[PDB]
């Protein structure tokens, strides 16, 4: 046993595991926001007062935080497309988690 | 005092326990080794995200309390500093002989058996990669010139400046040489700077021969630029760390006043010195102004009005570089400036690149430098960082041949023919250390099997084949196909490590393996 | 409705006798495989967050701090042995825990711990008899003075990573030896540096004290760096008027004085360089930075300066040089500078390092160590102690005994030879004397990798024959004659570690009671 | 090559499943759409496409369904990039939290 | 048989919202016309209150549930839009809601649904327009006749035959023959306690609640006035910050006040040259509106003041008067100042309001202000809500000009159309529509349970009397049966029936594409 | 790295046979030579027995894992065959299976 001072450690099967599941967590969140016909997602912060509805998937990405240090890696790329490039952020994110999910 | 709440380990058990501690070091960095080896996500104590695949930087990131696991840190951190390229190896290769090490033990071999076995397996080792060394530096300097281009391109393959790493090859080499004379051929890395912004892409980096500050000018109507004027005596530095004007205070002035006879004059002195300063800058003979501070506007029209361009809140390395480059001095006051305190240089000019609006100001000798500083740009944060350390990298690649010019080939070929010559040598030992010179032999086979692993080969096809070509054929050096290339052979694929290298990664290695295997007890107390 | 503790403890009985043991025990097994040329490191992790890696039982052992009110003991005499005698602290834990092991069957068989103790007392003086007798008055015979001592530092480096270099580093110790006062020879003077890089082979002798040069500030390098019969002044202040770290608020009574004050403090440090020049200094040290200004006045004053010295290395300094250090630089006398032959700038390690050099009032040396890694030197250090340390004793005190365990066996052979004609129950306890004096022979053999069986099977056979010298060899698994062989420790060793040894289990098994106040 | 051959149409796959979506969320049978679609631009005919509107297959120039080149460079460019990024990591280590 | 595993089921998070928006509207829906049931409800404070006010209720209800929540913001818009109708567009949410249900289960995708009630929507507007009974801004008695409606449910209806044209001739005070949008926030009713119900009066620059100035010396009149909005303090210095004066004699305290006076009076100067006649202050409790010191300068002066003014009052003064405030002393002047030809305080059956007439100021913009008088808390009270829903009223019937029978008469007159047209569509087009037709019944159906009707037998009759008859048929609680309702006088705006169609399809709209609740911290 | 991940795990049938198997070969493995030692069994009926017979052993022993009694027909296969060796085939056997 190695480490300590409760670090968050994670191996081979872990850690990879855990790359693809966190890109799907990401593709989960603006999978519905894809197309003219896409689904709304709401969203509501802790204090609960600030409750919105958008179907902007970069609005999403940046809102809303994940835990998975893999899925931060996928989101801060996903940022990326939509500042630098200002399209694509959606279908970007969607193919990621699609060609990350078959591998 | 207070024995209790601590840890302990020894005995037969100790060693079984130290060896599987160093194991697991080894199961997370191994993954690394190679040209192909896989990235790892690093998370800071505030929890930024990271990737890299630089060994170096792993071990420093891994943060434990396993006392068998810091030795191996020592190791890569020994490594690091001296030759700067086997800071992976020398801890897979540690694990290997501590791996090779437990059979040994559990066999019944004592454990100073296996050190003293395993020193003299090293010796036949480093014996045997002698006698396939050869020059870069001899004959025509031209070939030097390629190979230590071409040495510098494969050191860049591992990492994402591989894209565009023809320009970064290009700036380790003139690097090396920018800061090296050809009759001693010493390299003092601390004349090498790395500094690179986010911008633009990794394509753009270059290597400048001179000194950039990431500071403007003292006020935006100040020219941005001195020539060297027809002739004249280049450009004359004035650097400091005071501004030339009456300092004034940002906390409490208690400036007392008396009476109105001093208050009139008083108002006037603070106009008056502000004039004297940088009449002061004329009278040393200066054209432009470098200050760790900025100025106030009457200084900014003053200079402005004498044609004295200023640079403002430059900060302490910044003006150090001044000084060094020009073979000037930091003068802490106005009094002592000259011709002899004042720097030189041929031209100081702003330069912009593309929509970047950093505007750096560099200054330049044109001509033979004492010290250069790689450039390094790039789309993003992390490209930058990854790009300008790979060049640290190909640095030290560059450092090693100039010092030393013989080289062995690498891609595994030198651990195959040191495990084969270990190897054939064993059997003529007829005693018991056969044991130890074998399994040493078998823990040097872990690197090019580790190289196939980490490539998506079989490992025991590939060694196989990697022996069989060096006795079937000739001991020279056979590769493996790491790099996605038509075919082994190293030597016609330029992938050459420097013998000072593999020497103290064999050497190191050994040395860290007896350094654990001699532990037989280990107490643990608290941390405060 | 009353108690008679209170959360106050006390044990008493056989029992606690027997529990002492078995602690203190425990301190032994923690020490044991420190033993012998070829003894095993422990890693120590203190509170302080640093790590320890030695086989130096008293290093061990003091950081180790057993709490146990009885294991104490152990620490306690370990660290008169480290005071009355300065080695041995190994041995006399084994011992006096192999004396305990003893007398704990005898407990059990209802044996008095008088009556253990008092023939362990006497045991003690039958064998002191006999390692006196043992001892060898000699000094050069047959030989010379560094002829020992080379013999005497080459094989405490023997088996070493030093081994094949012990022709460079047996000289270091030898000379670093002879370079001391020859009436007092003390450990403390002789100073050890690591420095990073080159081969082992490559280290350096030097008379005077080395400098690990801190400057990389743009400006220095542009003073002398040699000189011939320099003057050496300390300080304890520094020389500096702007750092790269630090700053200052400019507060005036008047608006012309703001550029004064950059100029006053200026002045401030120009004038303490000024009153070192009439002093008369050539080199300049000081514990605290030395800047910019302070390089260039003392470079055209053809003074030369280097700041940041380790404490430690000012005080060697002034013992270097026969100088005085001050803090001040009004009141500098020419009586407080000192003088040395050299000065000079080494390139040990493939970096520039100041050093003085052949400094006539030296009571000092500095060895320096080079290596491949930290460790390796690390190693080095550890053997040239070990061989400092013998060449001092050989030098030091003529009357020696033989070492390997031979003492032990020849002390070992008389007492079970008195066992003959000792009756009674007394018989039992110079049996169990005897059988301790083994464990040494046995756990060097153990921890060089050694059949300890058979090794000493053959030292039984040979002292029973009158061999009364041969002890374990460590480079050919054997037993041979190590007065020939000139494996020495002085005689007193022997004596002040069995007496402590005995003492020490003595003190533990007379005590049956713990009292602890609690609370 | 054998063993590349699984990921180059694990590419594909990839590929398609944006038509997929965009039938799944205007509330159409996107396998029906999709593998049809797939059979049309198979078959020649590449000018067809999903009219998510009326819920059929239709010609995406009489349409007037056009996207930028230079956009569709940048989608698979970087879709291709952040792929390779988290593909070339097996292993996460922290370090101690502040 | 063997259908789509759904492992993935984001039906779950559509079914919460679906059942959590329904409830909501099922709560509302007991409480619908004149003889619904009412709702008591405990505060968080411990406090009962009991009201038959949709609106009201849902703000008390408390809703957590982030999606049913939108519901309450339905009745708001509605509120805003139209000012009635606010508890029939949140049932009929709920009924449609309820259609959407349905249609899922029978495998219509979300996105399908959303898309055809807006179809439908769209329709039914066309449907209700039609149908109308147009009105003109000209005929001032229809105007009367059509607030006196809504006013027959209040609680003193004995005096509508003054309220109703108090808010017509109030409109109209601002509103000409051709308008499309009236706000009719620049109607200002202003309670005064005293007097009677039919006591009021329109004032065309503003009515205020408080009075000018009671003191020796005071104008308390004042004609040509140029007016001047306040929200400084004038008061003598007063620091927050640690400060001391000291006075041991009336000499020290002669020089204190002299400098307390002074500071006053160049104030007081200064709003002099500033040529400002008449100062209104904003409320504030932080320093006096006007010191008493001031007010001695400023009375010399011939200013008035009117001190204690609401911030709603201060902002309908800087619309009706032209004025604009002054943030501090120091900007005080002329180019911040109104005009008016009269300023006045009235003293009737106590009142003392002050009031002004006659700005004929370009700043000024068509606002009216309307003096509410009573005894009793409870007359001012319910004339102010009689009032505000009047305007209302013609509001809506300014945006979209007509009025349809009451009584569920529009949404069996939509329904039944809608379910004949649907059968000429083809796809789940027809399907879904009869589902949207059906809900709509949910209003009619209610109208008739809440009077004591039973369901089935209305609902019945109010069929076969629509698709025989016309839209002025419908449900009369008065009756207690299925009567001409138009006849009988129930009438509501067009705006209310065609804002509720709009709002139930944007809120279930809204509602069915939310597939997941994420939170963002 | 990361490898193919065999959602069922037939390896675990595979472990669980090599180590019983190994674990009967190490306890029969003492018994090899003129020199080696004894076992003590005590057999379901309660008689308790020592010997150093190979086959006896493993007879008595009451293997129940279905894969490691194969190491009993082994024994009884050399006995039948050669007469000689019992022991040192299942020695060989448990290294083997080691390897």
């Amino acid at each position: 046993q190695i480490f300590g001072d409760q670090v968050t450690e994670e191996r081979a099967e872990n850690a990879r595991l855990s790359a693809f599941v966190g890109a799907i967590a990401v593709g989960d969140l603006v999978k519905s926001t894809l197309g003219p016909k896409g689904m709304d997602k709401l969203l509501q912060s802790a204090s609960s007062n600030t409750c919105m509805v958008t179907n902007d998937g970069a609005t999403i990405l940046k809102s809303i935080p994940l835990d998975n240090p893999a899925a931060k890696v996928l989101v801060n790329i996903s940022k990326v497309q939509d500042d630098e490039v200002g399209d694509g952020t959606t279908s970007v994110t969607v193919l990621s988690a699609e060609l990350l999910r078959e591998a | 005092k207070d024995q209790g709440n601590k840890k302990r380990q020894h005995g037969l058990e100790a060693k079984k326990s130290h060896i599987l501690a160093a194991r697991s070091v080894a199961s997370i960095i191994k993954t690394s080794l190679g040209p192909r080896g896989l990235d790892k996500i690093l998370i800071s104590p505030d929890g930024e995200i990271t990737i890299t695949n630089d060994g170096a930087t792993i071990l420093s990131q891994m943060e434990l309390d396993n006392e068998i696991a810091k030795l191996l840190v020592q190791l890569s951190k020994s490594q690091d500093d001296e030759i700067g390229d086997g800071t992976t190896g020398v801890v897979v290769l540690a694990s290997a002989l501590l791996d090779q090490a437990l059979e040994l033990i559990q066999k019944g071999i004592h454990p100073i058996k296996i050190a003293n076995g395993f020193d003299e397996a090293a010796k036949l080792a480093i014996s045997k990669l002698e006698e396939t060394c050869d020059d870069i530096s001899a004959s025509n300097d031209e070939l030097f010139r390629d190979f230590l281009l071409r040495a510098a391109k494969t050191s860049l393959g591992s990492k994402i400046v591989s894209k565009d790493h023809d320009r970064f090859a290009e700036m380790a080499v003139e690097a090396v040489i920018n800061v090296m004379d050809k009759d001693r051929k010493d390299v003092d890395f601390d004349l090498i700077k790395m500094q690179g912004r986010v911008g633009g892409s990794i394509s753009d980096s270059k290597l400048i021969n001179g000194v950039i500050l990431d500071k403007d000018f003292s006020h935006p109507q100040m020219p941005k630029c001195v020539l060297p004027k027809e002739g004249s005596d280049g450009v004359k530095l004035a650097i400091l760390t005071c501004p030339f004007e009456p300092p004034k205070p940002k906390t409490k002035h208690k400036l007392d006043i008396s009476s109105v006879e001093e208050y009139q004059k008083l108002q006037t002195y603070e106009q008056d010195k502000f004039k004297e300063m940088i009449d002061d800058v004329k009278k040393a003979g200066a054209d432009v102004v470098i200050c760790q501070w900025g100025f106030d506007d009457e200084a900014n029209h003053l200079l402005l009005q004498n044609d004295l361009p200023a640079v403002r809140w430059v900060g302490g390395q910044e003006l150090e570089h001044i000084a060094i480059s020009t073979n000037g001095r930091i003068v802490p006051r106005f009094q002592d400036l000259s011709k002899d305190k004042l720097g030189t240089c041929s031209r100081i000019y702003e330069q912009e690149f593309g929509t970047t609006k950093d505007r750096m100001l560099i200054i330049e000798q044109s001509k033979e430098t004492k010290t250069v500083t790689c450039f390094v740009r790039g789309s993003n944060k992390m490209i930058v960082d990854e790009a300008e350390r790979a060049l640290h990298d190909s640095l030290c690649v560059v450092r090693n041949l100039v010092k030393d010019s013989r080289v062995v080939y690498g891609g595994g070929a030198a651990e195959v023919t040191m495990s084969l010559a270990v190897s054939e040598e064993a059997d003529k030992q007829r005693g018991i250390d056969q044991y130890a010179f074998r399994g040493f032999a078998q823990a040097l086979d872990t690197i090019p099997m580790t190289l196939a692993e980490n490539s998506g080969l079989d490992p025991i096809g590939t060694l196989s084949t990697l022996k069989s070509k060096q006795l079937k054929e000739k001991i020279s050096n056979i590769g493996v196909d790491c790099l996605g290339y038509g075919s082994n052979d190293m030597k016609e694929l330029f992938v050459v490590d420097p013998f000072i290298g593999k020497k103290q990664q064999i050497l190191l290695a050994t040395q860290l393996c007896r350094m654990i295997l001699k532990i037989d007890n280990v107490i643990i107390s608290g941390k405060d | 409705i009353v108690v008679l503790k209170e959360g106050t403890d006390a044990s008493q009985g056989k029992g606690q006798i027997i529990s002492n043991i078995n602690a203190c025990v425990a301190v032994q097994e923690a020490l044991k495989p420190t033993l012998g040329p070829l003894g095993s490191d422990i890693l120590i992790v203190t509170s302080n967050q640093k790590t320890t890696i030695s086989n130096d039982g008293a290093t061990i052992l003091k950081l180790l701090d057993v709490v146990h009110p009885a294991a104490k003991t152990l620490v306690d005499i370990s660290r008169a042995q480290d005071a009355e005698v300065g080695d041995g602290t190994t041995s006399v834990t084994i011992l006096a825990g192999e004396l305990m092991k003893e007398a704990k069957p005898f407990l059990e068989e209802g044996i008095s711990s008088h009556l253990i103790m008092k023939g362990y007392r006497k045991a003690v003086s039958l064998a002191v008899e006999k390692i006196n007798e043992l001892a060898v008055d000699i000094t050069s015979e047959k030989s010379s003075g560094r002829e020992l001592l080379e013999r005497c530092a080459r094989t405490a480096m023997s088996s070493k990573l030093i081994h094949n270099n012990a022709d460079f580093f047996v000289k270091m110790c030898v000379d670093a030896v002879l370079s001391l006062d020859r009436n007092d020879l003390d450990d403390k003077l002789i100073g050890i540096k690591k420095i990073p890089g080159g081969a082992m082979e490559e280290s350096l002798f030097i008379n005077g004290v080395a400098f690990k040069k801190t400057f990389s500030y743009a400006g220095f390098e542009q003073q002398p760096k040699k000189f011939n019969n320099p003057k050496i002044l300390s300080l304890n202040v520094e020389l500096e008027l702007k750092a790269e770290k630090d700053n200052a608020e400019v507060r005036v009574e008047h608006v012309e004085d703001y550029q004064a004050i950059v100029d006053a403090e200026w002045q401030l440090i120009f004038e303490k360089l000024r009153q070192v020049e009439e002093t008369g200094a050539n080199i300049v040290l000081s514990k605290l930075p030395i800047g910019d200004l302070a390089t260039q006045f003392f470079a055209d004053r053809n003074i030369f300066c280097a700041g940041r010295v380790s404490a430690d290395d000012m005080n060697r300094v002034i013992q270097a040089v026969g100088g005085s250090i001050q803090s001040t630089t009004s009141d500098i006398k020419p009586e407080h500078l000192g003088t040395c032959a050299l000065f000079e700038e080494m390139q040990i390690g493939s970096e520039r390092y100041n050093l003085f050099q052949g400094c006539p009032q030296a009571k000092t040396c500095t060895l320096l160590l080079r290596g491949g890694a930290e460790q390796v030197i690390a190693e080095v250090e550890r053997s040239l102690h070990d061989a400092i340390m013998i060449v001092k004793r050989a030098l030091q005190n003529k009357l020696i005994v033989a070492g390997g365990g031979a003492t032990e066996m020849e002390v070992s052979k008389c007492l079970r030879d008195y066992s003959k004609t000792i009756a009674g129950k007394q018989q039992m306890i110079i049996n169990a004397f005897a059988k301790a004096l083994e464990v040494i022979p046995r756990q060097l053999c153990e921890n060089a990798g050694f059949d300890a069986i058979e090794i000493l099977n053959k030292l039984r056979l040979a002292h029973s024959k009158g061999e009364k010298w041969y002890g374990v060899v460590f480079e050919t698994e054997n037993i041979g004659d190590n007065f020939a062989k000139f494996v020495w420790e002085p005689a007193l060793v022997k004596i002040n570690a069995l007496n402590s040894a005995t003492e020490a289990t003595n003190l533990i098994l007379s005590v049956d009671e713990t009292i602890t106040n609690k609370g | 090559d054998g063993k590349k051959s699984l990921a180059v149409e694990a590419f594909a796959r990839a590929l398609r499943q944006l038509p997929t979506i965009l039938a799944d969320n205007a509330g159409f049978d996107s396998s029906e759409l999709v593998s049809k679609l797939r059979s049309s631009i198979y078959n020649g005919i590449s000018t067809s496409g999903l009219d998510l509107n009326n819920g059929t297959i239709a010609d995406m120039r009489q349409l007037g369904i056009v996207e930028s080149y230079k956009l569709k460079r940048a989608v698979v460019s970087s879709a291709s990039e952040a792929a390779e990024v988290l593909l070339r990591v097996d292993n996460i280590i922290r370090a101690r939290p502040r | 048989n063997a259908t789509f595993k759904n492992k993935e089921k984001p039906q779950e998070v559509r079914k919460a919202n679906i059942i959590a928006a329904r409830s909501v509207a099922d709560a509302i829906r007991t409480s619908l016309g004149p003889k619904g049931m009412d709702k008591m409800i405990k505060t968080s404070r411990g406090e009962i209150i009991i009201s038959n006010d949709g609106h009201t209720i849902l703000k008390q209800m408390a809703i957590l549930h982030p999606v049913a929540r939108m519901l309450v913001e339905v009745s708001a818009a509605q509120d805003s839009e139209a000012g009635d109708g606010t508890t029939s567009v949140v049932i009929l949410t709920g009924a449609l809601l309820g259609a959407a249900e349905r249609l899922l289960n029978k495998g219509i995708h979300p996105t399908i649904i959303a898309d055809s009630f807006q179809s439908a929507a769209k329709r039914s507007v066309d449907i209700l327009l039609e149908m109308c009974h147009k009105v003109s801004l000209s005929d001032r008695e229809q105007l009367v006749r059509a607030a006196s409606t809504s006013l027959s449910s209040k609680i003193v209806s004995q005096y509508s035959s003054f309220l109703a044209p108090l808010a017509v001739d109030s409109v109209l005070k601002i509103s000409d023959e051709n308008s499309k949008n009236v706000d009719l926030n620049d109607i200002r009713l202003v309670k005064k306690v005293g007097g009677t119900i039919d006591d009021t009066e329109m004032i065309d620059g503003v009515v205020l609640t408080q009075t000018a100035i009671k003191s020796a010396g005071g104008p308390t009149r004042k004609e040509k006035a140029k007016i001047g909005l306040i929200q400084f303090q004038i008061s003598p210095p007063k620091p927050d910050t640690e400060n001391n004066i000291i006075v041991n004699d009336y000499r020290q305290m002669d020089k204190i006040l002299k400098e307390e006076r002074a500071y006053l009076l160049n104030i007081c100067k200064k709003i002099k040259k500033a040529k400002c006649n008449v100062l209104l202050i904003q409320k504030s409790i932080l320093r006096d509106a006007v010191n008493d010191l001031a007010l001695h300068f400023l009375s010399k002066l011939n200013i008035m003041v009117v001190k204690d003014i609401e911030r709603e009052e201060i902002e309908f003064l800087s619309k009706g008067l032209g004025c604009k405030p002054i943030a501090d002393i120091e900007l005080f002047t002329e180019d911040r100042l109104g005009s008016a030809d009269l300023v006045e305080e009235i003293d009737s059956d106590g009142s003392k309001i002050v009031r002004v007439t006659g700005i004929r100021n370009n700043n000024a913009r068509p606002t009216v202000s309307v003096v509410i008088r009573g005894a009793n808390n409870m007359i001012i009270d319910e004339t102010e809500r009689s009032l505000h829903d009047a305007l209302c009223v013609i509001r809506c019937l300014v945006k979209e000009r007509g009025l349809i029978a009451g009584g569920g008469a529009p949404e069996i007159e939509i329904s039944r159309r809608l379910s004949k047209e649907a059968r000429s569509m083809e796809g789940v087009q027809a399907f879904i529509w009869q589902e949207f037709a059906s809900a709509l019944e949910v209003i009619p159906t209610t109208l008739a349970e809440n009077a004591g009707l039973n369901s089935i037998k209305v609902v019945t009759e109010l069929r076969s009397k629509h698709e025989n008859g016309e839209l002025n048929d419908g449900i009369s609680v008065r009756r207690s049966g299925t009567t001409n309702t138009y006849e009988e006088h129930i009438l509501q705006p067009v705006l209310v029936s065609t804002s509720a169609i709009t709002l139930a399809s944007e809120c279930v709209k809204s509602i069915l594409r939310i597939d997941d609740i994420a939170f963002s911290r």
